[PDB]
């Protein structure tokens, strides 16, 4: 089930920067994945927090905007990873720009979008064990 | 929509480079 992965992930990316907040298999290669995916594209992610500009009055709207565009023409795993890392970006500039309540808010959003927009694709395409298989190393 | 299209691109490149 979906609300769990978001937590351990968000909690992982927040923890691995200095901040503390609020079977077990997929998680771990979803962390090795995010981490490799972010280093994979460090120079591309730098340009991202520089266009983020997060205020709570805009947070919902900022998140919606991106997520809908990212998955507009379809889903694949790479996109799904990119989604998790983006949640991680928001959750961090929240804590940085002193908005840690958002971190709770962003978590619910990520979860509402997994369950109400991405679940079907993951089921119709092998579940998360499918993913682990593919990421492996 | 910047920011999202160019996550998309790298997402899709990743999903390539892992095909």
């Amino acid at each position: 089930d979906n609300r769990e992965i978001v937590m351990k992930y968000i909690h992982y990316k927040l923890s691995q920067r200095g901040y503390e907040w609020d079977s077990e298999v997929v998680h771990l290669t979803l962390r090795q994945a995010g981490d490799d995916f972010s280093r994979r594209y460090r120079r591309d992610f730098a340009e991202m927090s520089s266009q983020l500009h997060l205020t709570p009055f805009t947070a919902r709207g900022r998140f919606a905007t991106v997520v809908e565009e990212l998955f507009r023409d379809g889903v694949n795993w790479g996109r799904i990873v990119a989604f998790f890392e983006f949640g991680g970006v928001m959750c961090v500039e929240s804590v940085n720009r002193e908005m840690s309540p958002l971190v709770d808010n962003i978590a619910l959003w990520m979860t509402e979008y997994l369950n109400r927009h991405l679940h079907t694709w993951i089921q119709d395409n092998g579940g998360w064990d499918a993913f682990v298989e593919l990421y492996g190393p | 929509i910047x920011i999202a299209q160019x996550l998309r691109x790298i997402g899709d490149x990743f999903n390539x480079y892992y095909a």
